């Protein structure tokens, strides 16, 4: 410890390999797609839509 | 449609509804029991469905 840096912890061991895993997640799946009639088509209204 | 207009066709009374039938071309959603009273109070409106 060090009051001007802070907790300099050299923490980096090894002693066992690591906890879990590691994370592979959503990913959100983005999908190319047009727009055409009545497939896929924009939505009117009053409010706005976001 | 009744949530796109929401402005348009969505009104605030029993009142401004049927008034909004009398004059524009309209279909406005009553309870059965104020179709029959309005449909004796005045010959010229109906109850279209069950
Ligand atoms: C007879 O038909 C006419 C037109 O089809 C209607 O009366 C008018 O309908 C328009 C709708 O386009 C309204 O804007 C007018 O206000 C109506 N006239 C009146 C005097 O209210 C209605 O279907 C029928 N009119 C009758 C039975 O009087
Ligand atoms: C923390 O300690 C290591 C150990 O040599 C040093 O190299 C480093 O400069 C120190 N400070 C920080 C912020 O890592
Ligand atoms: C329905 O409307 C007509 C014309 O607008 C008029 O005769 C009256 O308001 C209603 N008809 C009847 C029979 O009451």
């Amino acid at each position: 410890w060090d009051p001007a840096s802070g907790l300099n912890m050299t923490e980096s061991q090894k002693g066992k390999p690591a906890n879990i895993t590691d994370s592979l997640s959503n990913r959100s799946l983005i999908v190319t797609t047009i727009l055409e009639e009545p497939y896929v088509l924009f939505k009117k209204s009053d409010k706005p839509l976001y | 449609f009744m949530s796109s207009r929401r402005q348009s066709v969505l009104v605030k009374s029993n009142e401004e509804g049927i008034q909004r039938v009398l004059t524009s071309d309209y279909a406005f959603l009553m309870e059965s029991t104020t179709i029959e009273f309005v449909t004796q109070r005045n010959c010229n409106l109906t109850q279209i469905g069950g």
